[PDB]
């Protein structure tokens, strides 16, 4: 799913589906995690 | 109450009131050890996992089979490394599987 | 060309699955449940209960098929020495301790410890493995012991004693390093093989995912459990879950369609289940297909296959023990400190286009020298060391030198 | 519940009786007189209450 | 239903490929053995010759003939490569 | 016994499968989606999805 | 919908014993030389990419 | 003593055409004090 329909998905859940922080990937898009121009070893 | 399933583990008796709990009685699959027809008739039965020649093992209840002490690799398998043949001398063994012959290798620094 | 002038020995340890639990379930029980009333309706739908029973049986045996082909590689089981002098080597971590109630190794004790599952439910059961846990550690003792004091011969013919100094020295040799690399380094590589087997243990000790291609196995057989008895719990579409319910209020003529649906419901929950262990079985069968292999072609050998048995040149892999699994402790020697001269195909002495016999020309700045191709120990160019062929003209990267002629001194002497 | 081992002739030749031995109930499982060496799994038992 | 992208892209996977490939270049087979440790290519060649039994000068008294070798069947692969990938095509047509 | 003289090195190819699409599909919204009134029903069959 | 899944697990089987195959191939092959006969091409292996 | 080939028992004089030289009698551990036949000198008398 694309980034802009994402909230339509108690209090918290509302958070997480709005989000503060929102990433688009190739894998739909992604809540609560920091995007960074750093590179690590898969986790 | 319950078990993981719908099968009931425990009831209260509506009489006195008293908890009990309910358990599967004895069951299980029964299997029999054959050294063959076309080579003898005699046959040695062995209950999967009930608890009782006569003889008991971790593998079950085995009867018709007498112990013997010593071990031999084994022609057939019962289970938790006891096998059984109709080998020794005209009846069905069930014996602690043998691995091999000891072998010490004489081993020295310079040899 | 960059050729080293050091080495460190690496032990480096690989988890193998070679069987799992041998459950069996009896079709009629688990589908009907002990209902003769409904047993009798259950025989209408063909010999599936027979063909499930069947398969099951035979993923069973299959198991135990499996840990006699990965363990009892040896006809014979044969008993380490009571001194433990293998020439500064301490395998103390890897043979069997008597000094517990069971004959297992420390390492042995910690796997099996590092790994966990009494339960019993209508129909389904499990039953014992044919070789129990104290035979399948007799048998990896008798591998452990036999290679490490009769070298690979034990597992070709039979049993050869040789000095494990000496037994190294052509495991060394085996993979282009001479043998005077590892008497005259002798202790040095003692050391590091003990550190490096202490070290594993700590390993297995680090972190609970170690046993992890273990465990998943063992949770994926229980998950599969678990979900199939929840099954009963569901009544598939029929008035009630349970057949005592159903007979208890329902006459035989009425209850017989909702008995159909119970049947049908169960036979296809058991039959997914079925079908999911045969899967699960045939991975299972192949994992112990290469743990056999392994079994057969590093412990009893040496192999130049060049991972097959971790990073490095192989030189000799322990077994271990596990529950319903292999691990083996593949000791590997690894290059390092590397040290890097200007190098050249061949050298020229009077025309003549001198190739080195085994080893490789490399110059330290000044002046030439031949060496083995896996650990810098320069040797003076000599016409015994190098082979002839052909002249200067062909070779491209040729460089002018002498190559020292042996007879040379004692001839002037003598004549 | 008798295994009879029927002939080409079309004449009944032999019989098995599924409960006078556990050799005759392996006999009747595998569906054949002949029975090979081994360990084999024939049916469930249950104590009746 | 839906495919969920796969780890690696396929530059990444591209990435790894040309690792490997660069190494078995300039080192030979010593990368996957310790560390990489360089070598000079017909240095390399002459070592896998003596692997598969025929000694080192075999190769350097005709090491010019070796590379053309070489390098035609690289170029030859490639257009008969463009000719197959049944054993890829077989796999995506079955899914 | 014949003894070789010249070589001809060759290179060639050859394909290997390494990987398949990774699909997945939801049971619940397969057999019947955005329809509660056969969602309820399938839940009946248990965790099949 | 089982029977789909089925068909996948059996494939996916399949392409893994596939993918086990080239990883050997490639850890043989590629990172060494290999003196199994045909693993690495037909003829005498020299090295491959 | 002598020298054998490994897995057969094939015995030859220690010579120095079957035999490296290395380290300096004070390194290796387990050394023995026997003698190396020289082809060499046999040509020479
Ligand atoms: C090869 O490396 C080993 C270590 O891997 C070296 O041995 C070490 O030498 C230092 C010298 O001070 C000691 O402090 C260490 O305790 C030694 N380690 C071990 C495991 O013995 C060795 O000297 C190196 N050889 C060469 C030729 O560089
Ligand atoms: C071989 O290794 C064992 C350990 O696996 C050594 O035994 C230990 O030695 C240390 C140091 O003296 C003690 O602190 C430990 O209590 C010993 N036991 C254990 C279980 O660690 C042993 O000394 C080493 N050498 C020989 C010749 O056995
Ligand atoms: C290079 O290797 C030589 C070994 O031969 C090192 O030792 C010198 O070698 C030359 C001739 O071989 C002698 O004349 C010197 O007396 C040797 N020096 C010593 C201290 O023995 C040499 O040191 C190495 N390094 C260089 C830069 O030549
Ligand atoms: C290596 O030695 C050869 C032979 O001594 C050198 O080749 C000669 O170089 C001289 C230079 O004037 C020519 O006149 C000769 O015709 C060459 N051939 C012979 C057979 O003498 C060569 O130059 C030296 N150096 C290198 C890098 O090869
Ligand atoms: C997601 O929405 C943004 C905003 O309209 C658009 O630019 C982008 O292309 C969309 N991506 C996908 C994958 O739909
Ligand atoms: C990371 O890279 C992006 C590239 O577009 C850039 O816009 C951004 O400022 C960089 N830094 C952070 C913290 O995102
Ligand atoms: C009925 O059961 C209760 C509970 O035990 C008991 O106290 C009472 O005496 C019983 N009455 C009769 C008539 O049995
Ligand atoms: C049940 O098993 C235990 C443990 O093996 C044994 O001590 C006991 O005698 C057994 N009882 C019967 C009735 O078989
Ligand atoms: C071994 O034989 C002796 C003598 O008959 C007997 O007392 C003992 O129980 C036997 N041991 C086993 C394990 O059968
Ligand atoms: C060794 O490598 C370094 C760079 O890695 C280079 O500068 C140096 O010249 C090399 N040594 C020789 C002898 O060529
Ligand atoms: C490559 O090395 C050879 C070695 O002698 C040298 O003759 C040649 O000139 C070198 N080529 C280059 C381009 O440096
Ligand atoms: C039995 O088989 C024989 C074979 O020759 C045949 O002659 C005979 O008619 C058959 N039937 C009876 C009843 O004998
Ligand atoms: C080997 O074959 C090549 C290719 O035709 C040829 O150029 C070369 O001369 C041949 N070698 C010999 C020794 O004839
Ligand atoms: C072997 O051990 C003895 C002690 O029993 C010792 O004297 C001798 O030097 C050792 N030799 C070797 C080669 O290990
Ligand atoms: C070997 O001989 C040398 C010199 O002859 C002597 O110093 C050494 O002690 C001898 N070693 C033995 C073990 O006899």
């Amino acid at each position: 799913v694309n980034c802009t329909e994402v909230p339509v998905a108690t209090p918290t859940w509302r958070v997480y589906s709005t989000g503060s922080n929102v990433f688009q990937t190739r894998a739909g898009c992604l809540i609560g995690a920091e995007h960074v121009n750093n590179s690590y070893e898969c986790d | 109450g319950r078990d993981i399933a719908d099968t009931t583990d425990a009831v209260r008796d509506p009489q006195t009131l008293e908890i009990l709990d309910i358990t599967p009685c004895s069951f299980g699959g029964v299997s029999v050890i054959t050294p063959g027809t076309n080579t003898s008739n005699q046959v040695a039965v062995l209950y999967q996992d009930v608890n009782c020649n006569v003889f008991q093992t971790r593998a079950g209840c085995l009867i018709g089979a007498e112990h013997v002490n010593n071990s031999y690799e084994c022609d057939i398998p019962i289970g938790a490394g006891i096998c059984a043949s109709y080998q020794t001398s005209q009846s069905i063994i069930a014996y602690t599987m043998s691995l091999g012959a000891e072998n010490s290798v004489a081993y020295s620094n310079n040899s | 060309i960059a050729i080293p002038t050091n080495f460190t020995i690496s032990v480096t340890t690989e988890i193998l699955p070679v069987s799992m639990t041998k459950t069996s379930v009896d079709c009629t029980m688990y589908i009907c449940g002990d209902s003769t009333e409904c047993s009798n309706l259950l025989l209408q739908y063909g010999s599936f209960c027979t063909q499930l029973n069947r398969a099951l049986t035979g993923i069973a045996v299959e198991q135990d098929k499996n840990t006699q082909e990965v363990f009892a590689q040896v006809k014979q089981i044969y008993k380490t020495p009571p001194i433990k002098d293998f020439g500064g080597f301490n395998f103390s971590q890897i043979l069997p301790d008597p000094s517990k109630p069971s004959k297992r190794s420390p390492i042995e004790d910690l796997l099996f410890n590092k790994v966990t599952l009494a339960q019993k439910f209508n129909g389904l059961t499990v039953l014992p493995p044919l070789l129990t846990d104290e035979m399948i550690a007799q048998y990896t003792s008798a591998l452990l012991a036999g290679t490490i004091t009769s070298g690979w011969t034990f597992g070709a013919g039979p049993a050869l004693q040789i000095p494990f100094p000496m037994q190294m020295a052509y495991r060394f040799n085996g993979i282009g390093v001479t043998q005077n690399v590892l008497y005259e380094n002798q202790k040095l590589i003692a050391n590091q093989f003990n550190s490096a087997i202490g070290k594993i243990q700590d390993s297995l000790s680090s972190t609970p995912s170690a046993l992890g291609k273990l465990q998943d196995v063992v949770n994926q057989n229980a998950q599969a459990l678990n979900t199939l008895v929840k099954q009963l719990s569901s009544n598939f579409g029929a008035i009630s879950s349970v057949l005592n319910d159903i007979l208890s209020r329902l006459d035989p003529p009425e209850a017989e369609v909702q008995i159909d649906r119970l049947i049908t419901g169960r036979l296809q929950s058991l039959q997914t289940y079925v079908t999911q262990q045969l899967i699960r079985a045939a991975e299972i069968r192949a994992s112990a297909n290469l743990a056999a292999t392994k079994m057969s072609e590093c412990v009893l050998g040496q192999s130049k296959r060049v991972d097959f048995c971790g990073k490095g040149y192989h030189l000799m892999s322990f077994p271990q023990s596990a529950p319903h699994g292999v691990v083996f402790l593949h000791v590997t020697y690894v290059p390092a400190q590397e040290k890097n001269f200007t190098t050249a195909p061949a050298i020229c002495h009077d025309g003549k286009a001198h190739f080195p016999r085994e080893g490789v020309f490399v110059s330290n700045g000044t002046h030439w020298f031949v060496t083995q191709r896996n650990f810098y120990e320069p040797q003076i160019i000599t016409t015994d060391n190098t082979f002839v062929s052909g002249n200067c003209d062909v070779v491209i990267g040729i460089v002018n030198n002498t190559v020292y002629d042996p007879l040379q001194p004692e001839l002037d002497s003598f004549k | 519940t008798f295994l009879l081992k029927y002939n080409e002739n079309g004449t009944i030749t032999d019989a098995v009786d599924c409960a006078l031995d556990p050799l005759s109930e392996t006999k009747c499982t595998l569906k054949s007189f002949t029975v090979e060496k081994g360990i084999y799994q024939t049916s469930n038992f249950r104590v009746q209450p």
